[PDB]
RNA sequence: CCUCCGAACGGUAAGA
C-alpha cells in the first residue's frame, strides 16, 4: 500500500542512546550533590593555646561528669478448601526478587491436594467464552481470595447467602 | 581422539579485559558484600550461637568476578530497595560500579547509601575513597559531623587532607572529641 | 544475508564493495488486532541505500599519528597532576581519549 | 599496540541501512518462531547431538555429512529469502507432504523443511483449524442463527 | 488464509450479520492458541536452535540424585517457612488470621548439622514487600554463616529448595565464587521438620530472633552411614509432610519409645529401623495412590523413587501428541483439476465434529429430560 | 574409567556458556588475529549468571605416561 | 511497471514489461506479442496452478522478476 | 546522445 512511518529499531544505538542518558543523568546527580556538599565548612588555631583550650575541656567534661499488618494479603486457596476449626499454616509463595507481584499466602499440603485432584481431572477428563478451551493456554487460575482488615477473610457467609436465596427460589 | 581445549583458555580469553580502574602515575608513553553478622561455633539439643559483627571488609580484593553485569546491577537495585538501611549492601553496589569504570555512578551511590545509612563506619571511608579530593574532604567533614566522634575517620581526615598546616588541625579536632585515643595522641605528637 | 550480524543470524561480512539494497527489501509488515499494518524504511524518492562501506570507519593513518601524539601529550601532563597531588588516574581523566 | 580498530559504528550504521531489526528479521523464519520478541532470545552455536559428535570415532565420509549442520541451519533461518522465485527464477516445486514451494533445489533447506513437517503436520495443522473453527461456530449459533 | 512462515491470517468473502466480528476473534485466538500451530513453532525453533531466556543453571533432579553422596560438604538452603501465618475458619464466623516466628534451614547432609535462624514477626512491620524481604534476609543469613566456618567446613555446592532464591545466594556470595549454587527439580520435603513438636515449640513461643544448631541425625552416625542417614531422613520428613500425625504413631511403635530431650528423634534400633521404614514408605505409597487414585502395587521402582524424592509431572489435555482403515468416497480434483471421485484410506482429514447440532448427540441430551422438569419455573 | 572418561569430555558450565550467543545484543570484536572467534554468555552480560563462572579440573592439560616417564 | 519472465522450459522463454495492475489478461497479451501464441491460447502456470485471466497481478502476487511457467491451450 | 534484449544443464526423493 502506502506504507505507514516506520522507526528503525536498532540495538546498538539503542544501547548508546542508554549510555549517554546515563552518563547526562550521572553528571547532573554529581553537580547537584557539589552544590549540596558545598554549604558545609570542610574543617575536618594555635598549638600551645589549643593546649590550654584542652585543659578547658577536660574541665568542663570532668564538672559535667560531676494481624494487622496481614491485611490486603492475597491467598491462592478455595476458601472452601479449609475445614472448620483446623489451624493450617500459610507459607509465603516463591517469587522471584526480579519481578514485582503481589505477595501471595499458600499452604503446600492444599496445593498438593489441588494438584492430585487437578491430576485425577485430567486423567478423568478423557478426550461459555469464544474459544474457551484455550483460555489456561492464553492467560495461564487458581481460586484466590485477599484477607480484608485485620487479616480476617469473611466471605463464606455471603456464598451461604447466595446458596439460602437460590434454595428459596427454588421453594 | 580430539579432546577439546581446557576450560582454562575460555577462562584466560574472558580474564583478558576487566582491565583496571586506575594506573600508577610511573607507566610512560611505553612504561565486597556484608561479612556484618558471624556467630560464634561453641547435653541438650538447643544452640543459640552468639552472633559478633565485624561488619565488612573495607579493602577493595574482589574485581571483574562478575558475569551478567546488568543482571547484577538489578539485583543490588532490588536489595537496596528492600534493605536499604544494609550498608554493605550499598558498598557491594558501589563497588560493583566502580568496577565496570563507571566511577561517577558508584559515587552517586555511595553518596545516597551515606545519606541513607549514616550509622555505620566502612560507607563513610569507602565514600572517601570514592569521592576525589575536596569533595572526599567534605565527605569526611559530613561523617565526622554526624557519626559520633570516636572512630577512625579522623586518622582517614589528617590522611587524606593536606600538609601539616591542616594536618594539625585536623589531628586537633580529632582529638578534641574523645581524648582518650593513643593513635590520635601518637599522630599529633610527631 | 551476508552483511546481517552473526548475533541477528546472518554471517555479517564486512564490506569494501558498494553493494545496493533494492527499496523492495526495506519492508515489512506485522498483524494487530485490527489487521495488517505495512512498514518500510525507504519511504519516499529516496536515493537507492548502500550498505555502509568499511573505509570511512578507520581513521587514517596521519590523522591517527597527530591524534597519538596529541593525546600522549594530554596525558603526560595528567600523569604529572597525578604526581603533583598524590593520586592515580582515575580512569575518568583519561575517559576523553 | 592495542586494537587500533572500532567497528561499533560500522555496524551501527549497518543495521540501520538493513532497515534495523525489524527491516532484517522478515527475510528470517523469526516470526515463524512466533517469539513474543527479540530481546531474551539466545543462540546455539551447536546442538547437543552436534557437540556430542564432535569426538566419537567417526570416518571421514561421516564428519563430511555432520560439518553441514551449521548450514542446514542457516539456511533455513533465512529461508523466506533464499526461497523466494524474486530470487532463483525459475519453476517452482512443491513438497508432497505440505503446501511449501521450493523455487529451486536447495538440499540444504529441503531436508530441514522435511524434518519440520514429518508425520503429516500440514494436515494435521488444516485439520486443528477446522475443529477450531467448527467449535466456535458452534458456540455461536443461537445469535448466529445457524 | 494462514500464513505460516510469518503466523499471518486474513479471510476474503461472503460475511453475514455477527460472522465477521467472530470469525476476527476466533483467528485471534486461534493463532495464539493452536496445538498444531504450537508444534510447527517448536519444531521450527529447535530447527533454529533459538531459545528464550534460559540458560540453564546445575539442576538437581532424579538422575543425577546420586551424585548427592559425594564426599564433599553440601548446603540445603531452605526459606519456605521464613513467612508464616496461621488461620482456622470458625464455622460460626470470619476467618481468624495470626503471623507467627519464620525459619531458616541451612541443613547438611553430611553431618546432620541443621543450623536454624528464627524470624520475628517485628522484622515484618512495615514492608510493603514480604517475598523480596524474606529472600534477600535469608541470603544475608546464609552468606553470615558461611563465613563462620573455616575453609575445611565450607560447603562446596549449595543446593536451594526454592527456585527464586537463585539469584540473592548469587548475589551475596560474590566474595565466594567456589560454591555452586544449585537448584533443585525435585521438592525435598524439608518444610516438615517445623512440623516436629520440638521445632514449633521452640518457634511459635520465641522472641528476639537468634541463631540456633540442632542435629538430625541423632545417635545414627554411630550406626549407619552419612547418606544412609539422609536418606532415613528424607522418607521421615516426606511422610511427616504427607501425614504428620499417621506417622506420628508410626514413630512410636511402642508406648515407651525413649525420645530423650537430648536429641529429637526415638533412640530405635536398626533392625526395628527397617521396619518402621517399611511402614512408613507403605503410608507414602498408600498417600500417593488415595490423592492419584493409582494402585500401589502397579507403581514400578523409578515411580516409587520420584515419590519419595520429589514430584510427578502431569499431562493436560492441551498438551497433544499429533507427532481398521475406513475407506471415504471424496469428491476431488486430480494434480491437473479433473474432477474425479477416489476412495481414499488415509486417516487425516477424518475427525467428526458432531456438536450441538447431531441427530445422536441431541438425543444423548433429550436422555434424561425427565429428570430435567423438576424445577418449573413458572 | 566410564566416569572419568565422560566427565573429561563432558561439556562443561564455561564451555556450556561459550556455546550460547545472544540475539540481538552485538558485541565487540575482541582478538583482533581471528574474527568470529567470540565467547558466548561468558561475560557478554547477556542472559548468564551473577557469579563468574569456575574452571573445572577435569579439563586441566595433562602429560602422557610415556611423555612422563622420559622426563 | 513490474517485468515479469514467462518462461517455457522446451523453449520459449520471454521477459515482458507489465503493471501491478494489469490482468492475468493483459500479461497474456504481451506473452501473445511477444511469443506469436494468440493471448487467448496461452495458460500461465506455477507448477500446477493456473493463474485465472480476471484476478490482477497484484493479488496474484506476482512480483518484479518471478518466472511463470508457460503452457498452451 | 548512451537501445547488447541470450539460453540449456548443474532442480529425478527412493519405494509400494
Amino acid at each position: 500500500e502506502e506504507p505507514v512511518t516506520a522507526d528503525v529499531i536498532n540495538p546498538m544505538a539503542l544501547r548508546q542512546r542508554e549510555e549517554l542518558r546515563e552518563k547526562l543523568a550521572a553528571a547532573k546527580e554529581k553537580r547537584l550533590l557539589n552544590q549540596k556538599l558545598g554549604k558545609i565548612k570542610t574543617l575536618g588555631d594555635d598549638t600551645a593555646a589549643w593546649i590550654e583550650r584542652s585543659r578547658q575541656l577536660q574541665k568542663e567534661k570532668d564538672l559535667a561528669e560531676k494481624a494487622r499488618d496481614l491485611q490486603g494479603l492475597t491467598v491462592e486457596h478455595a476458601i472452601d478448601s479449609f475445614r472448620e476449626g483446623e489451624t493450617m499454616i500459610l507459607t509465603l509463595k516463591d517469587k522471584g526478587v526480579l519481578q514485582e507481584e503481589e505477595d501471595v499466602l499458600v499452604n503446600v499440603n492444599l496445593v498438593d491436594k489441588e494438584r492430585a485432584e487437578k491430576n485425577v481431572e485430567l486423567r478423568k477428563k478423557k478426550p461459555r467464552s469464544i474459544l474457551s478451551k484455550y483460555d489456561e493456554e492464553l492467560e495461564g487460575r487458581p481460586h484466590s481470595f485477599r484477607l480484608e482488615q485485620g487479616g480476617t477473610a469473611d466471605g463464606l457467609r455471603e456464598r451461604e447467602l447466595e446458596e439460602i436465596r437460590a434454595k428459596l427460589r427454588l421453594q | 581422539k580430539l579432546t577439546p581445549v581446557p576450560d582454562s583458555f575460555f577462562a584466560k580469553h574472558l580474564q583478558t579485559g576487566e582491565n583496571h580502574t586506575s594506573v600508577d602515575p610511573r607507566q610512560t608513553q611505553f612504561g565486597r558484600n556484608t561479612l556484618m553478622d558471624m556467630r560464634l561455633s561453641q547435653q541438650t539439643v538447643v544452640d543459640p550461637k552468639g552472633y559478633l559483627t565485624d561488619l565488612n571488609s573495607m579493602i577493595p580484593t574482589h574485581g571483574g568476578d562478575i558475569n551478567d553485569i546488568k543482571k547484577a546491577r538489578l539485583l543490588l537495585k532490588s536489595v537496596r530497595e528492600t534493605n536499604p538501611h544494609h550498608p554493605p549492601a550499598w558498598i557491594a553496589s558501589a563497588r560493583l560500579e566502580e568496577v565496570t569504570g563507571k566511577l561517577q555512578v558508584a559515587r552517586n551511590l555511595i553518596m545516597k547509601g551515606t545519606e541513607m545509612c549514616p550509622k555505620s563506619e566502612d560507607v563513610w571511608l569507602e565514600a572517601a575513597r570514592l569521592q576525589p579530593g575536596d569533595t572526599a574532604k567534605a565527605v569526611v567533614a559530613q561523617a565526622v559531623r554526624h557519626l559520633p566522634q570516636s572512630v577512625r575517620i579522623y586518622i582517614r581526615a589528617a590522611e587524606l587532607e593536606t600538609d601539616i598546616r591542616a594536618k594539625k588541625r585536623v589531628l586537633r579536632k580529632a582529638l578534641e572529641h574523645v581524648p582518650n585515643s593513643v593513635r590520635l595522641w601518637k599522630a599529633a605528637v610527631e | 544475508v551476508f552483511y546481517t550480524p552473526k548475533e541477528l543470524g546472518g554471517l555479517g561480512m564486512l564490506s569494501m564493495g558498494h553493494v545496493l539494497i533494492p527499496q523492495s527489501d526495506l519492508r515489512w509488515s506485522k498483524q494487530t488486532d485490527v489487521g495488517i499494518t505495512h512498514f518500510r524504511s525507504g519511504m519516499s524518492h529516496e536515493e537507492d541505500q548502500l550498505i555502509p562501506n568499511l573505509y570511512r570507519y578507520i581513521q587514517p593513518w596521519e590523522s591517527e599519528f597527530i591524534d597519538s601524539q596529541r593525546v600522549w601529550a594530554e596525558y603526560a601532563l595528567k600523569r604529572q597532576e597525578a604526581i603533583a597531588q598524590n593520586r592515580r588516574l582515575t580512569l575518568e581523566d583519561l575517559e576523553d581519549s | 599496540d592495542g586494537k587500533l580498530w572500532n567497528l561499533n559504528n560500522y555496524r551501527t550504521d549497518m543495521i540501520q541501512a538493513l532497515g534495523g531489526v525489524e527491516g532484517i528479521l522478515e527475510h528470517t523464519l523469526f516470526k515463524g518462531t512466533y517469539f513474543p520478541t527479540w530481546e531474551g532470545l539466545f543462540w546455539e552455536k551447536a546442538s547437543g547431538f552436534e557437540e556430542s559428535m564432535k569426538w566419537k570415532k567417526l570416518t571421514n565420509a561421516q564428519r563430511s555429512g555432520l560439518n553441514q549442520i551449521p548450514n542446514r541451519r542457516f539456511t533455513l533461518w533465512w529461508s523466506p529469502t533464499i526461497n523466494r522465485a524474486n530470487v532463483y527464477v525459475g519453476f517452482q516445486v512443491q513438497l508432497d507432504l505440505t503446501g511449501i514451494f521450493m523455487h529451486g533445489k536447495i538440499p540444504t533447506l529441503k531436508i530441514s523443511l522435511i524434518q519440520i513437517f514429518r508425520a503429516h503436520l500440514w494436515q494435521k495443522i488444516h485439520e486443528s483449524i477446522v475443529m477450531d473453527l467448527c467449535q466456535v461456530f458452534d458456540q455461536e449459533l443461537d445469535a448466529l442463527e445457524i | 488464509a494462514i500464513d505460516l512462515a510469518y503466523n499471518l491470517h486474513s479471510a476474503y468473502g461472503n460475511w453475514f450479520p455477527g460472522s465477521k466480528p467472530l470469525i476476527q476473534q476466533a483467528m485471534a485466538k486461534i493463532m495464539k492458541a493452536n496445538p498444531a500451530l504450537y508444534v510447527l513453532r517448536e519444531r521450527i525453533r529447535k530447527g533454529l536452535q533459538l531459545y528464550s531466556s534460559e540458560p540453564t543453571e546445575p539442576y538437581l533432579s532424579s538422575q543425577n540424585y546420586g551424585e548427592l553422596f559425594s564426599n564433599q560438604i553440601i548446603w540445603f538452603v531452605d526459606d519456605t517457612n521464613v513467612y508464616r501465618v496461621t488461620i482456622h475458619k470458625t464455622f460460626e464466623g470470619n476467618l481468624t488470621t495470626k503471623p507467627i516466628n519464620g525459619a531458616i534451614f541451612i541443613f547438611n547432609p553430611r553431618t546432620g548439622q541443621l543450623f536454624l535462624k528464627i524470624i520475628h514477626t517485628s522484622v515484618w512491620a512495615g514492608q510493603k514487600r514480604l517475598g523480596q524481604l524474606a529472600k534477600w534476609k535469608t541470603a544475608e543469613e546464609v552468606a553470615a554463616l558461611i563465613r563462620s566456618l573455616p575453609v575445611e567446613e565450607q560447603p562446596k555446592q549449595i543446593i536451594v529448595t526454592r527456585k527464586g532464591m537463585l539469584d540473592p545466594l548469587e548475589v551475596h556470595l560474590l566474595d565466594f565464587p567456589n560454591i555452586v549454587i544449585k537448584g533443585s527439580e525435585l521438592q525435598l520435603p524439608f518444610q516438615a521438620c517445623l512440623k516436629v513438636e520440638k521445632f514449633g515449640d521452640l518457634i511459635l513461643k520465641a522472641t528476639e530472633p537468634q541463631m540456633v544448631l540442632f542435629n538430625l541425625y541423632d545417635d545414627w552416625l554411630k550406626t549407619i552411614s552419612s547418606y544412609t542417614a539422609f536418606s532415613r531422613l528424607i522418607l521421615i520428613l516426606r511422610a511427616l509432610h504427607v501425614n504428620n500425625d499417621r506417622a506420628k504413631v508410626i514413630l512410636k511403635p511402642d508406648k515407651t519409645t525413649i525420645t530423650e530431650p537430648h536429641h529429637i528423634w526415638p533412640t530405635l534400633t536398626d533392625e526395628e529401623w527397617i521396619k518402621v521404614e517399611v511402614q512408613l514408605k507403605d503410608l507414602i505409597l498408600a498417600d500417593y495412590g488415595k490423592k492419584n487414585n493409582v494402585n500401589v502395587a502397579s507403581l514400578t521402582q523409578s515411580e516409587i523413587r520420584d515419590i519419595i524424592l520429589g514430584m510427578e509431572i502431569s499431562a493436560p489435555s492441551q498438551q497433544r501428541q499429533q507427532i481398521q482403515l475406513t475407506a471415504t468416497q471424496t469428491r476431488t480434483v486430480n494434480k491437473h483439476g479433473d474432477e474425479i471421485i477416489t476412495s481414499t484410506t488415509s486417516n487425516y482429514e477424518t475427525q467428526t465434529f458432531s456438536s450441538k447440532t447431531e441427530w445422536r448427540v441431541r438425543a444423548i441430551s433429550a436422555a434424561n429430560l425427565h429428570l430435567r422438569t423438576n424445577h418449573i419455573y413458572v | 574409567r566410564y566416569r572419568k572418561m565422560k566427565e573429561r569430555l563432558g561439556l562443561t558450565e564455561i564451555r556450556k556458556q561459550a556455546n550460547r550467543m545472544s540475539f540481538g545484543e552485538i558485541e565487540e570484536d575482541a582478538y583482533q588475529e581471528d574474527l568470529g572467534f567470540s565467547l558466548g554468555h561468558l561475560g557478554k552480560s547477556g542472559s548468564g549468571r551473577v557469579r563468574q563462572t569456575q574452571v573445572n579440573e577435569a579439563t586441566k592439560a595433562r602429560i602422557s605416561k610415556t611423555l612422563q616417564r622420559t622426563l | 511497471m513490474i517485468e515479469v519472465v514467462c518462461n517455457d522450459r522446451l523453449g520459449k522463454k520471454v521477459r515482458v514489461k507489465c503493471n501491478t495492475d494489469d490482468t492475468i489478461g493483459d500479461l497474456k497479451k504481451l506473452i501473445a506479442a511477444q511469443t506469436g501464441t494468440r493471448w487467448n491460447k496461452i495458460v500461465l502456470k506455477k507448477w500446477y496452478t493456473i493463474f485465472k485471466d480476471h484476478v490482477s497481478l497484484g493479488d496474484y502476487e506476482i512480483h518484479d522478476g518471478m518466472n511463470l511457467e508457460l503452457y498452451y491451450q
